[PDB]
RNA sequence: ACUGGAACCGGUACGGACUCAGGGAAUCCGACUGUCUAAUUAAAACAGAGGUGACAGAUGGUCCUUGCGGACGUUGACUGUC
RNA sequence: AGGCUCGGCUGGAGCUUCCGUCAGUGCAGAUCGUAAUGGUAGUAGCAAAUAUUCAAGUUCGAUCCUUGAAGACUGAAGUGGAGAAGGGUUCCACGUGAACAGUAGUUGGAUGUGGGUCAGUCGAUCCUAAGGUACUGGCGAACGCCUUGUAUCAUCGGUGGCGGUCCCCGCUUGUCGAAAGGGAAUAGGGUUAAUAUUCCCUAACUGAGAUGCAAAGAUUGUGUGCACAAGCGCGGUAACGCAUUCGAACUUGGUUAGUCGCUCAAAGACCGAGCUAGAGUUUUCUUCUCUAGUUAAGGAACGGACUCCCUGGAAUUGGUUCAGCCAGAGAUGGGGACGUUGUUUCCGAAAAGCACCGCGUGGUGUCUCGUGCUCUUUGAACGGCCCUUAAAACACCAAGGGAGGCUAUUAAUUUGCACUCAAUCGUACCGAUAUCCGCAUUAGGUCUCCAAGGUGAACAGCCUCUAGUCGAUAGAAUAAUGUAGGUAAGGGAAGUCGGCAAACUAGAUCCGUAACUUCGGGAAAAGGAUUGGCUCCAGUG
RNA sequence: GGAAACUCUGGUGGAAGUCCGUAUCGGUUCUGACGUGCAAAUCGAUCGAUAGACUUGGGUAUAGGGGCGAAAGACUAAUCGA
RNA sequence: UAAAUAUCGACUCGAUUGCGAUAGCGAACAAGUACCGUGAGGGAAAGUUGCAAAGGACUUUGAAGAGAGAGUUCAAGAGAAC
């Protein structure tokens, strides 16, 4: 029902011993096995969420 | 069905038991009027809407 | 085709015997009864169906306990005493 | 049905199988192990 | 008693099948399907590739052949330049003569 | 030639009626009913078949004896040789990056 | 196992029964596959892909519910409905 | 006149004059209500699904019931063998006179009397799907409704120590809903009038258990039986293999996921060559035709494409599939590892079943091979397709982790045997031209599995084998009209609103094929030739 | 074959809401049969489709001024402009 | 915050210028029964031998139904559906 690709994203809890699954639909150019980063200090790179 | 349940099995097993002709020797009692079971049922042509 | 061709494929129950009311009217999609409203915790009746408000009230039945209870009151209700100790 | 028949006439039971009949009566077949023989005991029960 | 059933030989057909082996019943008025449902012309194509290429990999193991002609022979039959078996040989003979 | 009939009292071909002819020493031609099959399980990593491990339905690994379910190494029968082997080579490196970077 | 060929033979005939489009030149309508008035209308009617336009950036748009509240919506203009 | 009196017959218990007064007070109709009955009239009619005949049996009585012989039909996408929904005793046996079986009836799904359904392994039971329905909360005059959602929310439970408790770890969620989804585990032979994966015999498997027995743990290295030291296993370069040489909380994973197409393999079915045993045919021919020559679940041992590992370094590029495709990110070659499907001169197991020969309970055999564009089912490996991407839960297993536990002839702990138990409900039969729905024993409708030989492309049409039927009220005769089939001289649409209806064409091989066109089609265009049997020739492994 | 661009020939391959056709799903014509019928919609021949917008079982959801509708006022238990 | 007031729905009673089995309650009787519809629901027909069964022994034809005699009875032409 959606033309745009899911991109699941494991992180890791800050808080506890476990891995938290994130789905958001991808950004063309995001490949397995790639690293995103999120937050205010990220830096500007494909896929990246940061402030706007 | 073949597979039923208990409780339609029960119900079946008395109408079964219903489904009887009257005893002959009913008809002899004093005061007696009934002649036959007039609450008889047959399989195909009366049907119980269970 | 309307009539004798659609009546064979008619072979799946809609209702089914009530708990309640033992009548072949227990809705199973609807898991309610069409003619007492079992599983309701009242019970269905109106004043418009006066013959059926005829047909399932009470004294159509045995009336066990209203039987018993008005062979009791006839004397007041007594509990705790025996006809006088006597013999033949 | 195996306690029963065990207390009422003496016998062990090494099976015991269980229907309902067509007009909701059960019915069990009680096979006695090999000590016993189950037409001695129909015979002291009555049945025979 | 258990009568014994009814006997059901298969004498004709087995006649007809000896006929037709010598090459009776075969004709075009005897042929009610058409050539590729009689004899599928991929099922021809398969067992000619098979047998191409088993030729080929035995002479490659027998050294009649070394992996640059039979790199080259095993492409043009599958490129359907042989044939069958007679075929493939002669161009081989022939090949080997001129190297 | 012989034909057969449901053993059982399902008769729609879905994939828990699965059957098999088998003649008996009766000279019949019954019905065998398969049961699934089990699946060789897959890297965590990647999705490649992982070896010595024995296929079977997850009730009947129970039943398995040791092992059938293992392999003699780290990780055995949850990776691959090679995940494993690229694991080590990429902890090693990276510790060894970090290291590198502290000192700088 | 299938393919091609040759001689000979008969007879009203050889896909010997059986199975299976008659063909062509044009005009009108609908592009096509599809759907429909069960029991008088299967069509040129409806749908259709394609085209255009309208509104909506969410504190929103279109709807339902007596009310609470809810659906599109696990949605966000390459979307949603009309 | 409305009506009345009397007579005769029937009948068996009430009725009546006159005076007042009251009224549910008078029928020919209302396509009036209700019950009954006529002419039509022994009339319409009992005509789809090819079909019956002979002899005998029983009987008061036979087209119809039963036996035998013959002749036909369904023709394996059946008129066969079984199930799901539905039916509910219609199942089986013995009686049957009336009713019913639109003729008949000795027969019956009728009728009267009895009998019949046996489970740890087959299902339900258990999990959740779409979805339903509760809690709170809100609304509602109210019965009650709305949401299944951070709306509401103080919703708990897990290891360990102590012996209820304390430490630590997390954070919250109901409950129903599938005898076609997921799912612990059984097969063969026999037995009944009727039950069979249930009963009997034989042979297994799964789960929950405490106890008992046996074996392990329970040895190694060095030095000289002794001393010291040594943990919780070994082998292989590797893919991995072998034993039982512990281990929690927590965390992360595994447990085919669609559809179509091709190729290959196994089993079953089919088909051949013998050799036995029995039948069939033999004016004549045939080493002839048909039938039986079977092997379950569960084990032991082998086998297994794909994938993976080691060596080594490839252009003069190679390997390779029907098709793909693969390789300096390591090909070819050489040598190895793994594994589901499966197979066996093996157990089960020939003491079974089958076929035949004898006796009044015995005996003989049940054997060697082949074959395939063959089908069904299973399995392997790929490819094509999507603005379509093809469940969820439970449950089991694995890995990381190393909190903890026993202390070198002790112990913790696994291993194997022996033992006990596995509840409840369904289980008969039909499943349709007569057991269901259609008022019925109704040419209608109603979900699925198994599928022989010939001809042939074929599960087409036609014929046949196993199995099953001849059930459709019958006999005579063959007028008119009819319904449904088959023909017709010469002409050939003049018929008719109209070529309605019918006829014409057609399979396969070779040749040939126009305008137009969105270049894909039109196209099987149009239109020609050949086709049988027999005896041979050549090609294709 | 060509200087190149690229072109031609023969195979392989097996795409398509492709075609003929069995099961199956429909119901065009005979305006055939029947029309106090086998049947309150059936029967025969002839016909449309037949690998997908396919055909279907069961479980679920939608209830009357409401539902549902590839749209006929169609269907919503032989009842539908309520 | 009792009484005077309402009310036969329930239990128990007494009456009538009412009906007399198509009437009177739907139901005088195995009546809210048989039967019908998936369901809400719809819904009948059906009184009478004789004082007393004394309900026709026995003979006879027929397989039987049944008939011819006979017997019971005030009466069976009151013989069971009387």
């Amino acid at each position: 029902g959606r033309g745009a690709p899911l991109a699941i994203i494991a992180f890791r809890d800050p808080y506890k011993y476990k891995t938290v699954k994130t789905t958001v639909v991808a950004a063309e150019g995001m490949h397995t096995g790639q690293f995103i980063h999120c937050g205010a200090k990220a830096q500007i790179q494909i896929g990246n969420i940061v402030p706007v | 069905s073949a597979l039923k349940k208990s409780f339609i099995k029960r119900k079946l097993a008395k109408k079964q038991k219903q489904n009887r002709p009257m005893p002959q020797w009913v008809r002899m009692k004093t005061g007696n009027t009934m002649k036959y079971n007039a609450k008889r049922r047959h399989w195909r042509r009366t049907k119980l809407k269970l | 085709t309307k009539g004798t061709q659609a009546f064979g494929k008619k072979h799946v129950k809609s209702h089914t015997l009530c708990k309640r009311c033992g009548k072949s009217s227990f809705h199973i999609q609807k898991k309610r009864c069409a003619s007492c409203g079992y599983p309701d915790a009242k019970k269905r009746t109106y004043n418009w169906g006066a013959k059926s408000i005829r047909r399932r009230t009470t004294g159509t039945g045995r009336t066990r306990h209203l039987r018993d209870v008005n062979a009791r009151f006839r004397n007041g209700f007594r509990e705790g005493t025996t006809p006088k100790p006597r013999a033949q | 049905i195996k306690r029963a028949v065990h207390a009422l006439y003496n016998v062990k039971a090494v099976k015991v199988n269980t229907l309902i009949t067509p007009l909701q009566q059960k019915k069990a077949y009680v096979r006695l192990a090999s000590d016993y023989d189950a037409l001695d005991v129909a015979n002291k029960i009555g049945f025979i | 008693i258990r009568k014994p059933v009814t006997v059901h030989s298969r004498f004709r057909a087995r006649e007809y099948e000896e006929a037709r082996r010598k090459g009776r019943h075969t004709g075009y008025g005897k042929r009610r399907g058409t050539a590729n449902a009689r004899m599928p012309e991929k099922t021809l194509w398969i067992r000619r590739m098979r047998v191409l290429r088993n030729l080929l990999r035995r002479y490659r193991d027998a050294k009649k052949l070394d992996k640059h002609l039979y790199h080259e022979l095993y492409l043009r039959a599958k490129g359907n330049n042989f044939k069958n078996k007679k075929n493939l040989i002669e161009y081989i003979f022939k090949k080997k003569t001129e190297n | 030639s012989l034909r057969v009939t449901y053993r059982r009292r399902l008769s729609y071909n879905t994939t828990s009626n699965k059957k098999r002819l088998v003649k008996t020493p009766g000279g019949r031609l019954v019905v065998q009913y398969i049961k699934k099959r089990g699946q060789i399980p897959k890297c965590r990593d990647t999705g490649v078949k992982l070896h010595g491990i024995t296929p079977a339905r997850p009730i009947a690994l129970r039943l398995l004896k040791r092992n059938e379910r293992t392999v003699t190494r780290a990780y055995g029968g949850c990776l691959s040789p090679n995940a494993v082997k690229e694991r080590i080579t990429r902890a090693f490196l990276v510790e060894e990056q970090k290291i590198v970077n502290k000192v700088i």
